[PDB]
């Protein structure tokens, strides 16, 4: 019943899902739809309903790329603060040592992040703020660097995951596979975390044939996705730390920063 | 004590 846990722990915690997703992006979301943002007009629009406009302390006057970055990164956040609550569900996960579930999280989060971001994400915008806003791809690309570069290769690796065509079922069990990664750097019991690498990714694969009889492929591809993932995330660490050198306004939240540093 | 340790020490 270890597929049906992790499924249990990710519908527990993890405020969006590909149900609620896929029912904002079809149109259904009765009260409260998403306010498009396609351009300056319609985000300045937005952000009048859907951010707080402090007095000094306040992003409402700084330029619209740092602005989103903000929304973003706070999104960010409270997702790493969900992913450390499904890791704890995770059986073995809250009997390894303080500082390899650290490790595991550290090097874990960001890949499991853009796993699961691909399900707010069509070809043509992903869903933000908690699904009250949707923010169209062409309106990223249009910013200025280096702030346009961050999310299309993030765009890219989504329209290929989702055309696996996976379901909240299959996607909790991948990202638990994410999260307990034997290879990671500076781990201590790697024997240990490799056996609940096995034991995971083994219910991954038997779920994957239950699952997804039409594809009898699907579980090589969903590697090739985890190393997908690994680069990309790669490269977006370099995007943050050029940001975090050279953005002066856009100030990395710390537990990002803690996340990143010596990544 | 690290804003990750932080998040795992949780009750
Ligand atoms: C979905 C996402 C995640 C992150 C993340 O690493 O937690 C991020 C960042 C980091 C630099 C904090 N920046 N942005 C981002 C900023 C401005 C624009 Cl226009 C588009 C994306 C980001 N988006």
């Amino acid at each position: 019943s270890l597929a049906k846990r992790i499924y249990e722990a990710y519908l527990k915690n993890f405020n969006m899902n590909k149900v609620k997703a896929r029912v904002i992006l079809s149109g259904k979301a009765s009260n409260n739809p998403p306010f498009v943002i396609h351009d300056m007009e319609t985000l300045c629009m937005a952000e009048k309903t859907l951010v707080a406009k402090l007095v000094a302390n306040g992003i409402q006057n700084k330029e619209a790329e740092v602005r989103i970055f903000h929304c973003c990164q706070c999104t960010s956040v409270e997702t790493v603060t969900e992913l450390t609550e499904f890791a704890k569900a995770i059986p073995g996960f809250a009997n390894l040592d303080l500082n390899d579930q650290v490790t595991l999280l550290k090097y874990g989060v960001y890949e499991a992040i853009f796993a699961m971001l691909s399900s707010v994400m069509n070809k043509d915008g992903m869903l933000v703020a908690y699904g009250n806003g949707f923010i169209t791809r062409e309106f990223l690309k249009s910013l200025r660097k280096p702030f346009c570069d961050i999310m299309e290769p993030k765009f890219d690796f989504a329209m290929k995951f989702n055309a696996l065509e996976l379901d909240d079922s299959d996607i909790s069990l991948f990202v638990a596979a994410i999260i307990c990664c034997g290879d990671r750097p500076g781990l201590l019991n790697v024997g240990h975390i490799e056996k609940m690498q096995e034991g995971i990714v083994h219910v991954l694969r038997l779920h994957l044939q239950s699952n997804h009889p039409d594809d009898i492929f699907l579980f090589p591809k969903l590697l090739q996705k985890m190393a997908d993932l690994r680069q990309l995330v790669t490269e977006h660490a370099q995007l943050v730390q050029i940001i975090k050198k050279t953005e002066s306004d856009a100030a990395l939240h710390p537990l990002l920063q803690e996340i990143y540093r010596d990544m | 004590p690290s804003l990750l340790k932080k998040l795992l020490l949780a009750p």
